[PDB]
RNA sequence: GAAAAGAACCGUGAAUAACGGAGUGAAAUAGAUCCUGAAACCAUACGCUUACAAGCGGUCGGAGCCCUUUCGUGGGGUGACG
RNA sequence: AUGGAUAAUAAUCGGGCAUAAGCAUAUUACCGAAGCUAUGGAUUUGCAAGUUUGCAAGUGGUAGGGGAGCAUUCUAACAGGGUUGAAGGUUUUUCGUAAGGAGGGCUGGACUGGUUAGAAAAGAAAAUGUAGGCAUAAGUAACGAUAAUGCGGGCGAGAAACCCGCACACCGAAAAACUAAGGUUUCCACAGCUAUGCUAAUCAGCUGUGGGUUAGUCUGGUCCUAAGGCGAACCCGAAAGGGA
RNA sequence: UUGGGCUGUUCGCCCAUUAAAGUGGUACGCGAGCUGGGUUCAGAACGUCGUGAGACAGUUCGGUCUCUAUCUACUGCGGGCG
């Protein structure tokens, strides 16, 4: 197949607005515990959710869904915010290049600690 | 507890210095083998001193 | 010359894992796992081709007495009768003319009897 | 003690259903719009709101 | 089993807990409004409670008596001088507590423990 | 990457963290963890089942429900029950 | 048929249960295996026709023995394919006794391979096998002396840990000051929170930039010597070398 | 269906009571429940055997008892559904 062919075909996401955050210091199965709260809800009950969750986990994942509705924003130019209803679509918190160290553990071993990393992606999609 | 490395920069270089192992017969033979292998780093001599 | 059967080595073993499809656990991917599965597997096809014979024939003879037993006889006499009759109908097409065609299965036993 | 079995990625899910998180009890203040936690008090612009009156004044 | 001990330990001695509620006594003084966890506050509630009561008359025995509690000259001057002037005569309840959300540190709720004669802005109701 | 032509500039964001655009290219899902990039492993969406039922988890029978169809005693998925 | 004691987690015709569905003899029908037969197909020896067919006897199998073959890498000849898309990866269809062959869609963007003959670094599921990657235990143990912290201001997007101040507590023949051994820039100032700090950090013995060590009298050499080392000459020992 | 003296003791004898001070099994129940007093670790000494190194169903003094509970089995407490 003609790859630029294949390349302009694939490139839809003139409409779907998205947004990612990658390389984030933090675990993946910590904040995939916050992400279930925010799947599926409306744009503002989910930063009302992430605003007042008592996790460390949602201080960077509150401003994700507010680079996701800025990117909305821009790709829809023609037409408000509050008319469409934003949602939360679908978001997916993937793993990441983990670090690795080492821990003296007692009477001369060495044991291994692993600092993980997770991949963030969230869709919006609108009501209309 | 007391382990076994006790340091001593005199001690040291009494015992495995250059002018230690150029002394010797069979001393003079370990400078052979390390220069026949390359090692960058000959007798503890090589290690600088405090300037 | 170094030859290395890399490519083959593993176009081998996926066509016996995608015969684990559907396979509980990691019996499914895992290639150690569903090798052990397949084998067991095909050993255990290989009979039950032989129960699949002898499991059929319980259901037509318990058909057979089921619909003789309507017409106040049982399977034991019915068979003796039938066989000592010439007629020669195998099991298989008597529980169906019971089951489907009791008027032709009536047709027979007042016939034979 | 020591585990004899790898714990299967079914076992592992089935016990990881009650470890899910808490939604917060958020409320919203019919004064000035802004949201925050149902009995306490929160910052709106250099002020602090509680049940509707204004408790302190540091704008 | 602790069917009646109305009293927080607060995860300290029997010498620092009244250290602390001492030197939380002379802060609430000197700054009629402080910002401190739900329970120290409620402790502190209990501790300050009626030594603002006892402040209602300048005697020369219950001066020391507040003394001997609060630890500072310059809490107790404070104290008598306009503190007792200001509650007046309220019947109880000389401060009140309000919670202001979490921390961030460790996620402890917290409080912003105050006088009631010192806010002229909320009521309650 | 054939050649740095290695992403000027704009927006969210405290941020020269990251991302979404805009330009380079034949390709940016070739973006410097950079040719193609599998398996173990970790997740999301959709279709079928599952809270009275005991064991190498498969095999032989078998409804029901979803897709496809040269139209079929054709194909694919899940499968109550024995 | 009846009486002649029984063992320790709850028991037994396998169970329901049966007065025949128990026992003894005789008869008939039926069920009952991969046994035998009926149908289709494949293969090994022996016998004939030829250049596969017909008949007969077979065709469980460990140690072990024999015969036909597949894939992989490369080479010699002839004949090819590919940027109008090669190898590789992912699905699907079909063919063969099997190892395997061929075709289609998607990614991929440069090599590949048919026939005959040849060679071998020629095939993994196990060796408490080796290297790399990734799970489980699990968000569990732990976060390293039970001397202790509280509040108010400052920078800051962000403060339980940073700076300032007021309180509290601990050591104090010490947890105070100098300094030897040793380390060899960790010292001081400004920017930074990526990695390092068992947490965050605006902080740092961390990162990057600019600085910092001044001797006639202090410690060593230029002065001396002990234990010990080297040692012309001399004495020994195959050599190297030993004694002195 | 008792408490003590002796012994590492099981056993056994004795003392004082009681209605009685049962016989046994469960890896001579139970050490991921406890102790290590005895026995089979390295030291030392006695009697005896062996020329000797050394040994004894002979005696005496001293001598490290590891593990964060996965599945099932128990004692308690909850969520979902019917």
């Amino acid at each position: 197949r003609k790859r630029e062919t294949a390349d302009a075909r694939k490139e839809a996401n003139k409409s779907i607005a998205f947004a990612k955050l990658n390389n984030c210091p933090t675990s993946p199965r910590k904040m995939r515990l916050v992400a279930d709260l925010v799947r599926g809800q409306k744009v503002e009950r989910a930063l009302n959710i992430l605003r007042f969750s008592s996790k460390e986990a949602s201080r960077k994942l509150e401003k994700l869904l507010l680079s996701a509705i800025n990117n909305w924003e821009q790709k829809n130019s023609e037409g408000n915010l509050e008319e469409a209803g934003l949602f939360v679509k679908e978001i997916r918190v993937d793993g990441g290049m983990m670090l690795k160290r080492l821990r003296p553990a007692p009477q001369g071993r060495a044991h291994r600690i692993r600092k993980r990393s997770n991949h963030v992606t969230i869709v919006l999609g609108a009501i209309n | 507890s007391k382990r076994t490395f006790q340091p001593s920069k005199r001690k040291r270089r009494n015992k495995h210095g250059f002018m230690d192992r150029m002394a010797s017969a069979n001393g003079r033979k370990v400078l052979a083998r390390r220069r026949a292998k390359g090692r960058h780093k000959l007798t503890v001599s090589s290690e600088p001193r405090h300037k | 010359p170094r030859s290395v059967n890399s490519v083959a080595k593993r176009a081998r073993r996926k066509k016996i894992m995608k015969q684990a499809k559907g396979f509980f656990g990691r019996r499914k991917n895992v290639w150690t796992v569903a090798k052990n599965a397949v084998e067991k597997a095909m050993s255990y096809a290989y009979r039950d081709r032989k129960q699949n014979k002898r499991n059929f024939r319980s259901l037509w003879i318990q058909r057979i007495n089921a619909g003789a037993r309507l017409e106040g006889m049982s399977y034991s006499q019915f068979m003796g009768k039938v066989k000592a009759n010439g007629i020669e109908l195998n099991r298989k097409v008597l529980a169906d003319l019971a089951m489907n065609h009791p008027e032709a299965f009536k047709a027979i036993l007042n016939k034979v009897k | 003690a020591h585990p004899k079995r790898k714990t299967s990625k079914t076992r592992r899910d089935k016990r990881r259903t009650h470890y899910k998180a808490t939604v917060a009890q958020i409320a919203t203040c019919p004064i000035t719009g802004e949201a925050h936690l149902y009995h306490r008090a929160y910052w709106h612009e250099g002020k602090m709101y509680y049940r509707g009156q204004v408790v302190i004044d540091k704008s | 089993m602790r069917h009646g001990k109305k009293i927080n330990h607060l995860s300290r001695q029997t010498g620092h807990r009244k250290a602390m509620l001492a030197n939380m006594a002379c802060s609430l003084i000197e700054h009629k409004r402080i910002n401190t966890t739900v329970a120290k506050a409620k402790a502190l509630k209990q501790f300050v409670e009626p030594l603002i009561t006892k402040s209602k008359e300048d005697t020369t025995h219950n001066r020391r008596i507040v003394f001997a509690y609060l630890r500072s000259k310059y809490a107790v001057t404070d104290l008598f001088r306009d503190v007792a002037a200001k509650v007046g005569d309220r019947p109880g309840g000389y401060t009140r507590i309000i919670k202001v959300g979490n921390r961030l540190g460790d996620n402890a709720d917290m409080a912003m423990i105050e006088l009631v004669d010192f806010n002229e802005l909320y009521n309650g109701g």
